[PDB]
């Protein structure tokens, strides 16, 4: 894509990070199997020592 | 007397007390609230403890 | 049961927001009680600690 509004882009990927209860909520909303825990490329790092 | 009804209201009682006995117990006060009116400055709560 | 689910959700939220709540509680203590957040060395030795 060579436009600021990204209108030339023919695809886009949005990464969703959600807590466990958020995972069951998402699975119920989209009719997914909550047992199979998903995984993807991790958008955020652990540079800060979060608990 | 048409009928009777139950109405919820607040009553203020004053009791003059000492460290050893109560001289006056539950004297009904006219007002519906505690008559003392507090005036505060930089009021607030920090750790569930009043700080003004 | 209900108790386990409620406690799990509360623990998840508490662990997620622990750092934010600690920082905000420090802000409240600093701006309301005192600016010397010294809990250990406050008793080791008596030295002048101004509040300007």
């Amino acid at each position: 894509s060579k436009l600021m509004d990204k209108s030339d882009a023919r695809h886009c990927t949005v990464i969703h990070s959600m807590s466990q209860n958020g995972w069951e909520d998402f699975a119920e909303k989209y009719d997914l199997d909550a047992d199979d825990i998903p995984s993807f490329q991790n958008p955020n790092d652990w540079v800060f020592p979060w608990l | 007397k048409i009928a009777e009804r139950q109405i919820k209201r607040r009553r203020v009682y004053k009791s003059i007390i000492t460290c050893t006995a109560v001289l006056k117990d539950k004297q009904l006060i006219a007002g519906e609230h505690i008559p003392i009116v507090p005036v505060f400055g930089e009021w607030g709560f920090v750790e569930d403890k009043e700080v003004y | 049961n209900r108790l386990e689910s409620i406690l799990s959700r509360f623990d998840a939220d508490w662990t997620a927001s622990d750092e934010a709540r600690r920082e905000a509680k420090n802000d409240l203590f600093f701006s309301r009680v005192s600016q010397w957040d010294d809990w250990l060395s406050q008793y080791t030795t008596l030295q002048y600690r101004g509040q300007f």
